[PDB]
């Protein structure tokens, strides 16, 4: 499982939209993942996600080894648009 | 039972309350309650409710405040609980705390402005007496000015309140030296919206008299005409790592580095030519 | 032990952040802690922290929403603890409430208009989902036009969302009509300001071009030029008196009525001629 | 005990500065009431207090009477330019 976006939201990948994207990547048991600018961060820890600082016009590209991988990469991918966080 | 403290200076501040959302959902989504308390800064209602916070039996505090002294250092340090400081400075750092650099963001922010040509750069603090602004924030101006070879003279420094009025008054100020600024950075977008309005009062442009660039990014940036420059302060954030961080001492889980500086970096809007 | 649950569509917000302090407040005056919950406005998490609530056997409940159903009255009634409804609009009137009476306040402010010459007025409200815009802010507004004589005509009513951004629209879709409105009446100060930089923007004039009066007075008010005219909503005073009237209902004293309304009043400007 | 004062801050008695005031006349036995426009009101009382709307520019008369009623009004006074409510 694994897709690139760009980030088209004003306020990037922060608060509330932030918040909400990682617990969708909690509600999972694979490990989703979220690189961005070569560094790597667990898609479902608060404190890497938004210690990444993300602004618009980013390219991050969310990963997810598991089980429910495929499903995973589904619902995030909802989230992503659902939040309009990018594309 | 699963409940854990904050105390906070003012609630209904544009600031804190964003701050207070981020560390609520966190908390929500840990199923953690929240006893929130205002203390106005006054020290000794600081102290009070940390005992007081004790008394209810929470598990664990988040503190924001601008004067963090000794005292409240070995109180942070001696309480039961867990506590974790946000959008705050510590000197000593000891206390686990959740903020950004203040002090290269302002840097940060000189820079720019004398990579453009600015020489007469003047900076709107908030109260001295708290060390974000006299240790901090003041600090990175002055190495950013001594970085360009630019001396420090203590004129170009006004002293304002956070309010929206002392913002208006520190413009007046400085548009009453001898020698003026070309431009202003402000500690903060309200006071940074009193400054604009006054020099707009007096007949002047921004940008094109002046260079005016704010610290935050908070909504207020986008409510003013021309919109304001400002140093971004992902202040939900601040609120959401620093109770996430909580949750962790809470649990014993593993903690790499107690002291976290979320990113900084400048959104230029038409505050700035 | 003492402490009462206080259920928030959003802490964040300039509005409910004051409304927030003034409960703390009293609650602190009376010993009562806080456990602060934000909703979001979403029905299903409104009734569930309610009974969330429960569960840490709260004494009582400050609720503040913007759709207050026949199902929220039920459950308010029902719930074994009292429950205090705060800036809120509760059609059927049940449930102990404080607040202004915004049908009166929307009144005054359009017969000022009237008064002033204006023929065709304009009103930006909130989500006419919620009842505080349908039917009170919009009924005083329909009764203040029926009874000048002039008559109500839809295309001079925007719908907002309370947004800085949805004032910036409502200016430019009313402006779009081929009769334009020569004042405009805002259900809220945050969509006041969207509507004069949006006016200015096409490059009208206030007051000149247009009359602009905002609602509630929040610091707002002041940071925007021209200075907001506004209806005064004693926002700190509701919550204030909103927790207030709980402790009399918690501590089973004496209730000389349980629907309260604050005075309001209206703060001129210079967004008005 | 008794004085009037003309209110002097632009937001009137409302908010902290008027939970400040009521919270002043609390810390005494005597009764203390506030007189407006006809209408009094208990200064210990948040609801009678704010419920009376006192706006800038008005005129308020303060009693007190009681044991320490004196010391009410001098607290009070105190508060009232403590507070810049009026004068």
């Amino acid at each position: 499982a694994q897709k690139t976006f760009k980030v088209t939201a004003d306020s990037g990948i922060h608060a509330r939209p932030a918040t909400v994207l990682v617990q969708t990547a909690s509600k999972y048991d694979a490990d989703v993942n979220l690189e961005y600018n070569g560094k790597t961060v667990n898609l479902k820890s608060i404190m890497g996600v938004m210690s990444l600082g993300i602004a618009k016009g980013a390219e991050i590209t969310i990963s997810a080894s598991g089980a429910d991988e495929n499903d995973a990469l589904n619902a995030l991918e909802e989230t992503m648009k659902s939040e309009g966080l990018g594309e | 039972t699963t409940t854990v403290g904050v105390i906070i200076p003012d609630i209904s501040s544009i600031f804190y309350s964003e701050l207070a959302r981020g560390i609520e959902d966190i908390a929500t989504m840990y199923k953690y309650n929240i006893i929130l308390s205002n203390s106005d800064q006054n020290m000794e209602k600081e102290l009070h409710l940390l005992n007081t916070m004790l008394g209810k039996q929470v598990d664990g505090i988040v503190f924001m405040g601008g004067n963090i002294t000794d005292e409240h250092v070995a109180e942070f340090k001696r309480s039961p609980v867990p506590i974790v400081l946000a959008a705050s400075v510590e000197e000593q750092e000891e206390t686990p705390s959740v903020a950004i650099d203040y002090e290269q963001a302002i840097y940060d922010a000189v820079k720019l402005l004398v990579d453009k040509g600015h020489t007469d750069i003047a900076f709107v603090s908030g109260p001295m007496a708290e060390p974000i602004n006299r240790s901090k924030k003041l600090q990175g101006y002055k190495r950013a000015l001594e970085e360009a070879n630019l001396p420090f003279n203590e004129q170009f420094v006004a002293e304002g309140d956070y309010t929206y009025d002392s913002g208006l008054e520190a413009l007046q100020h400085l548009m009453s030296l001898d020698k003026k600024p070309t431009a202003i950075l402000s500690a903060t977008d309200e006071m940074a919206l009193g400054i604009i309005h006054a020099a707009q009062d007096q007949g002047l442009s921004i940008p094109e008299d002046l260079d005016i660039i704010g610290f935050d990014n908070t909504r207020l940036s986008l409510m003013v005409r021309p919109q304001l420059s400002t140093v971004v302060q992902p202040t939900y954030d601040i609120g959401a790592v620093a109770m996430r961080l909580l949750t962790k001492l809470m649990n014993k889980e593993p903690v790499e580095e107690h002291i976290v500086e979320l990113p900084h970096r400048i959104e230029l809007r038409k505050s700035t030519k």
